[PDB]
């Protein structure tokens, strides 16, 4: 039973150089083909290296010279190494694991190529107005706010309230980011019992948790 | 290069009826005389994408049979016979038979359904942003179809158009909806000035608005 | 195609 989880995104500046990982689980490495493709942010998908079974190495022009893909058997993880990095690479880059008529894809950690400065987001509770009416379903939100890079990752209870909820694309203004949330509860459960948004920025090592508390 | 040329991009369709989504080659794929390696691959909202069909014709495992590849010469389809809710999303076409391996550029796959009217809720200003400097109201309009809808932000009853950004969610694949966030940002000091703030939602559901304010006392 | 199959042709 197949696991493929990519990590080692985040923001790098154009010229610069990052790592990406693949870290595999229930099979062996060795046995399939691995390979990285990327999506960008106009949703095209590009194949950008594979590595058979038996380790040849493939490449298109567009990043050969630059991109080397690798593994290591012993850790049963696949690399790719990137450098001199342009704009055009900003992607999320999904690994993939291929053989015997399946493909099977992580994923996918966002690469960011950009200039732009690392912010933590600021995180604001949406609370209805003191004078606001009943209805028997209550709506609260989330306003995520000044962040780069993408992503951000936004849960509720931490993952206990599911259903219900919907989280917005993030919109890039300037060289910022920000996104909202919206859960819906029964009112006979909010404010009784605690509804806190859980976001969490990895580019910046931040996380906060916000309780949405009832105003006034 | 091998060049696919993916038609349509958008893809309206209801549930029940057949989806066609054709794929176009810049030249015969075979590798040499022997299997021609055409993938046809789903991306669902929120997720990675996964394989449908594999050379021309085959079904990946547990991929239903209402799904089907064909194909000759540089013309690829793949039909989708009694599309569900969640067969929306990004379908891409793929060929594996030359290096550098190409994609389609896509076709978004859309379901009809019946139209609805949005849940409309307004948010005030925390007073941790407030803290700060600025101000953001927000209106969330939640499970409406069709997708297209306005937002007119009211402050004191009269339009306001700067400071105003919209953000749709994916279609939902079970109740085939949208939803959207619309948030009016201002400076504290211009929020202040000002008592009633107001989103209206206009929509094919009604020849009327529907209106959510608060007053900022 | 890699993607599918652990070797090419």
């Amino acid at each position: 039973q197949v696991q493929l989880q990519q990590s080692g995104g985040g923001s790098v500046k154009p010229g610069g150089s990052l790592k990406l990982s693949c870290s595999a689980s229930g099979f062996s490495l060795s046995t399939y083909a691995m390979s990285w493709v990327r999506q960008t942010p106009e949703k095209r998908l590009e194949w950008v290296a594979s590595m058979s079974s038996g380790g040849s190495l493939y490449y298109p022009d567009t990043v050969k010279g630059r991109f080397t893909i690798s593994r290591d058997t012993v850790k049963n993880i696949v690399y790719l190494q990137m450098s001199s990095l342009r704009s055009e690479d900003t992607a999320m880059y999904y690994c993939v694991r291929g053989g015997y008529g399946t493909s099977y894809w992580g994923q996918g950690t966002t690469v960011t190529v950009s200039s732009a400065k690392t912010t933590p987001p600021s995180v604001y509770p949406l609370a209805p107005g003191s004078a606001a009416q009943t209805n028997s379903m209550v709506t609260l939100g989330c306003l995520v706010k000044g962040y780069f890079p993408e992503p951000v990752t936004v849960t509720w209870n931490s993952g206990s309230l599911s259903s219900g909820v919907h989280t917005f694309p993030a919109v890039l203004q300037s060289d910022l980011y920000t996104l909202s949330s919206s859960v819906t509860v029964p009112s006979s459960t909010w404010p009784s019992e605690t509804v806190t948004c859980n976001v969490a920025h990895p580019a910046s090592s931040t996380k906060v948790d916000k309780k949405i508390v009832p105003r006034d | 290069d091998v060049l696919l040329t993916q038609t349509p991009l958008s893809l309206p369709v209801s549930l029940g009826e057949q989806a066609s989504i054709s794929c176009r080659s810049s030249q015969s794929i075979v590798h040499s005389i022997g299997d021609t390696y055409l993938e046809w691959y789903l991306q669902k909202p929120g997720q990675s994408p996964k394989l449908l069909i594999y050379k021309v014709s085959n079904r990946f495992s547990g991929v239903p049979d209402r799904f089907s590849g064909s194909g000759s010469g540089t013309d690829f389809t793949l039909k989708i016979s009694r599309v569900e809710a969640e067969d929306l999303g990004i379908y891409y076409c793929f060929q594996g038979s030359h290096f550098p391996y190409t994609f389609g550029g896509g076709t978004k796959l859309e379901i009809k359904r019946a139209d609805a009217a949005p849940t409309v809720s307004i948010f005030p200003p925390s007073s941790e942003q407030l803290t700060s400097g600025g101000a953001s109201v927000v209106c969330f309009l939640n499970n409406f179809y069709p997708k297209d809808i306005n937002v007119k932000w009211k402050i004191d009853g009269s339009e306001r158009q700067n400071g105003v950004l919209n953000s749709w969610t994916d279609q939902d694949s079970k109740d085939s909806t949208y939803s959207m966030s619309s948030t009016l940002t201002l400076t504290k000091d211009e929020y202040e000035r000002h008592n009633s703030y107001t989103c209206e939602a206009t929509h094919k559901t009604s020849t009327s608005p529907i209106v959510k304010s608060f007053n900022r006392n | 195609s890699l993607l599918t199959e652990v070797e090419t042709p």
